[PDB]
């Protein structure tokens, strides 16, 4: 569940997933720092899960830790802690966090060797109606310039491959 | 006073702070003038009206005495219930709420005695406070400790021990089976034991004992200090050296300092044990002062992960630990207190307890508690490690009994003597000396709301 | 005076003698009676301080048969006879373990 | 049992020892020597027990010990225990640690019905470890350029509901009227209706405008009491950033750690520090259980402040404690030890609480020049405005001082002096219608010629 | 000068700073007037009383001569005792106390010679200074060393050695049995051995000998520097790299720098070895200058964990350095009671042309809480630094085992050393190589004051 898991129970699901054979697990776009799972506690137990599954599989492991945050101070604080504890990849909701936060986070990530998984949360408020809004291929180009190492991309197949 | 401040038809708002004051008036005072005077003296400071008052909404910015009750007994005392709009106070500031309620009224000449019994912190105000840095459940996960009360030992003598001799007593306790040892309230940075040297050897003691037991170990390094800068420096050094828990004297070091330490602890993943040094100056006189349950709510908002909690007793333990505590006059709880998702704080028992108290302590406090044995540990005839093992065996057998269904307090002596047939340390030691209510409310609210 | 004998420990009930089958059972009965969901875990002796043990199967949710758990404990101990084996009881209201303890060291 | 280790009637205190005087009301079964001894143990080495770790240490040096017992004049139920503590039991420069050590455990002792800390003797060698007032009386007077009279203040009411700018308007009117200071109440921090930064801007604006229009240095005690040390200091820095001369703190409710730190910051930055004693009556009212305010007075001087609110016999006892350089023992005023402060400066005594023009003669006659006189309704309540009430009080203070300097008996001759001044002052005339150091100086002279002798 | 500054009836207050000046007066001046002049010149230095004086309390703010004594065996000189009120000085500043006492008066022409013999620092002033960063007992606990004096070597030549070769000598010494090696006082950061390279290779040596011996090793890295910023940079790098101990030349670097460095050492857990270079410029002439026991006290207050102490006077200042209370004792040049309270004591360091044959007299004069530093006596061993270190270490222990057995180790010197060589070939070869209560008083008084207080 995206809701109601403590940091430690959350890490348990990550550990069991990662040791299975998956390369990454993922915070949900809504997972930031909610009362049932404060972000620092989550990062510690996720990183513990990550290292323990990595040691037991001999394959590099990651978990997109979600640094989406109410202010750029909070976003950058959570990003640095992820680097501080060794996490190889974090995650940001570029549209709902915003393009100013995201371009800044992308720049921080390149200066610091941390991979950046991008979530397109809220794109459908914008890109679904074929007669009003902004098509998703526009948001796709924006993200690439702003910066991300992964982007969620899925439709009618033709445009999707496009 | 009574004209403006006695508002018997006023029904408090869910966002109001409420205070329940036990007033003891002089013989010729009517109860409503006294209740209106205490509302006014703890909100506006005066009864009069100067021209600057008329620049303001006097109807909104004032505390209201809205009900008066009898005290079973003291016919010369009555309970006065007072409401304060949430807007009188700075958010996130136990210091400002505390100052506003008790900073002035307690010198009021017109009462023989004033006693603050309880304070209703509305959920809209709780949500502005930082709260416990971690709280009971996060702490159990960090320390990997479930199923029993935790065990602790306050090191003695408080005085005259070098850092290294002090570390010795810590090591021998932790390796014996106690989870925690504790700096005394008065241990800060004295000439015989400077804080930096103590922190180093205690942490040495903690890692040596942890590696020899395979159980996570802690020691509450006391960072109570002369200034905030010294307090923070000491807290930072504990983190730099790997110490998992620190301690602060929240009343004598102070609420501004403590609120700051709590937030630093949450920012830094350091557990925070709280000592209630000097509470008795304030909370012991039943006719004049502030009851320890007010002090208990103040600390949970301000921030603690443990708190020393000594009928009334089990009231303020619920207040400290559960998500919702219903009004219960038989326990001196005068208001429903909702905490929402704000985590609860470990209840800490201390003061002259030994193995014979174990069955009752497990019975009364339950699992989510820390039981601190001063001489009960060090005073064991075979040394600190043997007395730690004795206390740890007693605790674990009292818990296995409770789980097995037995009345641990009545079958106390029997539970203990049976487990001492497997533990010499315990047998010689004998010779020498709320939740269900809070969750019932959550389920009910999850189904139909109001 | 007697000299204290140091050895490794494993948290709750490990300062008590080990558990046969009867005393384990009363612990599973307590847990089921508290509404907690029992679970089983195992890990190599040198890794018992890990936060994350190997999970045996899944937690036994809504399960009310002590003997069903007891057998799975036996089944895990057979699959990994050198591993430690731990019993945990998930508490969903508190998001904590109402109980945990090692059954085979 | 405690008596054998902690009762030492043969001990004479070292001059470096911290001494305390507790008024102990024992339970009916307990005799005085054992109560004194328990108090001494429970406030130093908190046990009667001897465990092996104690034998690692010098138990004879590292203890408090009771050394004298006295009756309480006119109370057989109670008695005085005098207790000595080696200077080594305490962190240096830390009233937080001496406070905790003295009062943080013993007050729950069940074998006593009531325990009250009456006085604490701070030795010169420990006083020299604490920062003290950031300025003190004589330095503050130099900075502000005010001599020969008590200082005058007003507290802005209502404490609740005023916007920043409306608040500064009451401040401006008061200050331009002749008051030296205005004052945030104790509860004024940063509430939704007047955020702290906005209050500081408009108060300072009012302060500069009134100073321009009067030619006399003005100030307003800006309250930096805050939820955290970080907020406290931020507020303090901004008041310096904008040029405010004086800030304010609630040392008991904010706490001793924050306050010592604030005083240090103030001395390092040239900002005066006005101290409010909020909550004190929770502690010092009940004469059988708590801490006497005179002890709270000494802790503030050591922690640091430039002003302290001080509120018969005891009251001027603790005023001398607060201001003078040396205060000899005097049981007629509740001073149970000589208190030597050395060169640590004295702190302004602040009088407040329901006072008006008519109290001026008694206030000047009791507090003297080195005091602040705070007027609540006594300035706001004037019928021509704040400016006129400020002027009325200023004129009546000055008339009392000129009358005092001239040899008059300002209390016995109160009505005449104020009336004779009322003639030259319409503001004061209608306002009339609506409503120690010698000793310290003597001892310093004698110790200059004879020394120890 | 006399009428205002000679006060024979004044009794010093306990808060007063007291000085003892040995004055050799010019032929035509009386002793009263010369004492009063030294008091005035070292406090108010007034040559003409002016109106600004009348703005102050002149009776308080002045030094005062209060006693005069003869110098035994010298009719030309006398002792002047002077009291200074504690308010004349900045708290926690040996700089200010020093400057005040000795900054003006030694140029007084009306005296033939002036020698500051002793200074009484009152407890209430001691409590304002930081003191040793650690002190003897803390250091022993940090280094896990008990029951014997510590042993060090000073690396030579002072000049010409690359950082790596210098570390080689260090490694050979430490691995053979010394606890400490030492930078010379001149070794700062010269062209042939830059300090950063020296620190790296010494730390490497320290760790290698520590791993090969199982005993904690240290090397006093000298951080004496042109500027405070350079001093603190060097100290920070020693901490960064793990070094347990650093060294300062507190006289030549100066008290301001040394006081700040001791503060930094306590805040960072670095032990602090203090070299007394330049002292003989100040303290050798018995008629003019400052006696080394004053410079001993200044260093304890300023801060250090060891101090080089180099007959009756010598044993006196060691007490002043190490003990908690030192009674007046004219026979050992101690002119006032000195109370240190809880301020820790400092290791005394013995160096200078000593070898194995001095070991019995050194263990006996200095006792356990001392460091015995061998310059050429370790390096000059015909088998190398390791064998020389082992020889010194065997001789040290055997003298300690002899003394613990009750033997008169100084009398029975050549015998204890000879029974020792029968098990250490290294000590034997070294013996053919080269030829040939202070504590108890302090405890007695603390117990006395503990039971009775003022008595």
């Amino acid at each position: 569940p995206k809701l109601g898991l403590s940091a430690k129970n959350y890490g348990r699901a990550v550990y069991e997933c990662l040791r299975g054979g998956l390369d990454f697990t993922k915070d949900d776009e809504n997972i930031n720092s909610q009362p049932f799972m404060r972000w620092r506690d989550r990062f510690l137990f996720v990183q513990d899960a990550t290292e323990t599954a990595e040691a037991q599989t001999g394959e590099r492991k990651g978990h997109y830790l979600n640094v989406t945050a109410p202010t750029p101070e909070e976003m950058y604080k959570r990003a640095e802690f992820a680097k501080e504890i060794g996490a190889p990849i974090i995650m940001h909701d570029y549209i709902t966090g915003g393009f100013t936060a995201n371009t800044g986070l992308a720049k921080w990530c390149q200066d610091n060797g941390v991979l950046l998984h991008i979530h397109r949360a809220m794109h459908a408020v914008i890109d679904r109606n074929p007669n009003h809004g902004i098509h998703f291929r526009v948001l796709t180009k924006i993200l690439r310039l702003s910066g991300g190492d992964h982007l969620h991309t899925g439709g009618d197949r033709a445009s999707t491959l496009g | 006073y009574r004209q403006t401040y006695w508002m018997p038809e006023y029904t408090p708002l869910d966002s109001d702070i409420l205070a329940c004051f036990k007033i003891t008036p002089q013989p010729g005072v009517d109860r409503e003038e006294a209740a209106a005077a205490v509302a006014a003296e703890s909100s506006t400071g005066t009864w009069t009206t100067v021209w600057t008052d008329l620049l303001t909404d006097m109807d909104y910015y004032k505390g209201r005495a809205y009900r008066i009750e009898d005290v079973p007994g003291d016919d010369a005392a009555f309970y006065a219930f007072i409401a304060y709009p949430i807007d009188l106070f700075e958010e996130g500031s136990v210091v400002n709420v505390f100052t506003s309620l008790v900073g002035n009224v307690f010198g009021f000449k017109a009462v023989r005695g004033l006693r603050l019994e309880d304070v209703r912190f509305p959920l809209a105000y709780v949500k502005t406070c930082g709260g416990p840095p971690h709280g009971i459940q996060v702490e159990r996960d960090k320390m990997n400790k479930y199923g029993r009360p935790l065990l602790g030992c306050t090191i003695k003598p408080k005085l005259g021990l070098s850092a290294k001799n002090y570390g010795r007593a810590v090591y021998e306790c932790l390796r014996g089976g106690l989870d925690f040892t504790k700096d005394d309230e008065n241990i800060n940075s004295q000439p015989f034991m400077r804080w930096r040297d103590r922190f180093l050897f205690v942490q040495d003691a903690t890692e040596t004992a942890e590696a020899q037991t395979g159980e996570r170990k802690g020691h509450y390094l006391n960072v109570t200090a002369p200034t905030p800068e010294e307090m923070y420096k000491r807290a930072e050094f504990a983190k730099e050296i790997g110490a998992p828990i620190i301690m602060h004297d929240y009343i004598t070091g102070g609420f501004t300092a403590n609120t700051g330490l709590a937030k630093w602890c949450q920012d830094n993943g350091v557990l925070l044990h709280i000592h209630r040094a000097m509470h008795a100056v304030i909370d012991r006189n039943p006719n004049h002062g502030i009851h320890f349950r007010v002090l208990t709510k103040i600390l949970r908002l301000s921030g603690g992960d443990h708190l020393h909690t000594g009928a009334s007793t089990l009231g303020w333990i619920d207040l400290l630990r559960e998500s919702f505590i219903p009004e219960d006059r038989s326990r001196g709880i005068f208001f429903d207190q909702d905490w929402g998702s704000m985590p609860g704080v470990f209840a800490v028992a201390s003061g002259g307890i030994h193995v014979w108290h174990m069955p009752a302590l497990v019975n009364i406090f339950g699992d989510d508690s820390v039981l601190q044995f001063g001489g009960g540990t060090l005073g064991h005839p075979w040394g600190n490690a043997a007395g730690a093992a004795a206390n740890r065996v007693a605790l674990e057998a009292c818990v296995e009994a409770r789980n097995q269904g037995r009345d641990i307090e009545k079958e106390g002596k029997e539970i203990l003597t049976a487990a001492a047939q497997h533990s010499p340390e315990l047998k010689i030691a004998m010779e020498t000396w709320g939740r269900d209510l809070a969750r019932a409310r959550r389920e009910a609210l999850s189904q139909q709301g109001k | 005076m007697q000299d204290y004998k140091q050895s490794l420990k494993y948290e709750t009930f490990s300062y008590l003698p080990p558990m046969n089958a009867e005393r384990i059972r009363a612990q599973i009965k307590y847990a089921i009676a508290q509404g907690w969901s029992p679970g089983i875990e195992h890990v190599e002796v040198k890794n018992s301080m890990n936060q994350y043990w190997y999970m045996w199967k899944l937690p036994f949710f809504g399960e009310q048969n002590v003997d069903n758990v007891l057998a799975e404990i036996e089944a895990c101990r057979s699959a990994y006879p050198t591993h430690q084996v731990k019993l945990v009881a998930y508490d969903n209201y508190a998001q904590s373990l109402g109980l945990a303890f090692v059954v085979y060291r």
